């Protein structure tokens, strides 16, 4: 039937959290933090969704003993979208089996989610400028797009220590 | 024992977190005040089980000195039809006297989510939605 | 450029 763009950038945001919250509980980790910034998170990557600047949803995983990352998952916003697809879907299967081999994670392991934006996008109220953690001596790794709302896609890989 | 019902239209005609302010104003009836608030300090957790789609087939449930209302949420072509909601103000006092409200929750969320909920709330629990 | 919540 009919859909909207904002149809698809509202399954999109909500599936990616969804999924991301799914990584942290399978990886051992306590939802708490993500749920504290849901809204937060929902607002800034609806937001650039809908204006077509978010390029990445990352989740970095850090050791808050040393401040290096242990593993980080990437989420790419693929731009495809038409009005006369109409199908979505989300796959989490292949996310469950990537889960062990991003890496083992110190109990208290602590998480962060940044985006990766266009310079033009709009002010979101709370988000300013970051920096990535380094990347140094970890493999990226890619488990292809899973999720989409017709045509809007997201490409999900993790890194993990080499 | 009466019970009543109501169905919101969610992901993606609604976002997770929208839909749960949604549900927050029906059970306030816009009204702001300590209820208000406790529904809105779990704000993130109710989001997530949103978008886990916990509320299709197992209703948020809230109790009070009065009737029993159940909370369903609808997702995909169903929240862009809308033709099963049912979104209309509530006659009563939903969450009046002795209130709660009880969400439900996949068995193996139920860990952190009621962990989660017991900071803000004494009254917001979290149920396994398997028991229906 | 990346984005990061500030509470
Ligand atoms: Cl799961
Ligand atoms: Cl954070």
């Amino acid at each position: 039937a009919t859909y909207s763009y904002t149809h698809s950038v509202t399954y999109v945001t909500d599936n990616i959290l969804k999924s991301l919250k799914d990584i942290i509980l399978l990886s051992g980790l306590d939802p708490e933090h993500f749920a504290d910034r849901w809204e937060s998170n929902t607002r800034a990557i609806k937001t650039w969704l809908g204006t077509g600047d978010l390029r990445k949803v990352i989740l970095e995983i850090y050791n808050p003993a040393t401040d290096k990352l242990v593993t980080r998952w990437d989420i790419d916003i693929v731009y495809g979208w038409s009005d006369g697809d109409g199908s979505f879907w989300t796959d989490t299967e292949q996310l469950k089996y990537a889960i062990k081999k991003a890496g083992l994670l110190p109990s208290q392991a602590k998480y962060k989610l940044m985006l990766d934006t266009k310079p033009g996008r709009p002010d979101v109220e709370g988000w300013s400028k970051g920096s990535y953690r380094s990347t140094d001596g970890m493999v990226k790794q890619s488990l292809g797009s899973t999720v989409e709302h017709s045509g809007l896609a997201g490409q999900a890989g993790y890194w993990r220590q080499r | 024992t009466t019970v009543v019902s109501r169905t919101f239209r969610s992901s993606p005609h609604r976002d997770a977190l929208q839909t749960w302010d949604a549900i927050v104003e029906l059970l306030t009836q816009g009204k702001d005040g300590t209820a208000r608030s406790e529904l809105r300090a779990v704000t993130g957790v109710a989001a997530s089980l949103i978008a886990d789609q916990a509320p299709k087939s197992a209703p948020i449930v809230a109790t009070c000195d009065g009737p029993r209302t159940r909370i369903y949420c609808l997702f995909d072509e169903d929240a862009i039809d809308g033709d099963d909601a049912n979104e209309e103000v509530l006659g009563f006092e939903p969450l009046k006297g002795d209130w709660g409200v009880s969400l439900p929750c996949p068995k193996e969320q139920l860990g952190w989510v009621q962990s989660a909920l017991k900071k803000h709330s004494s009254r917001i629990i979290a149920r396994d939605l398997s028991q229906g | 450029e990346v984005m990061e919540f500030n509470p």
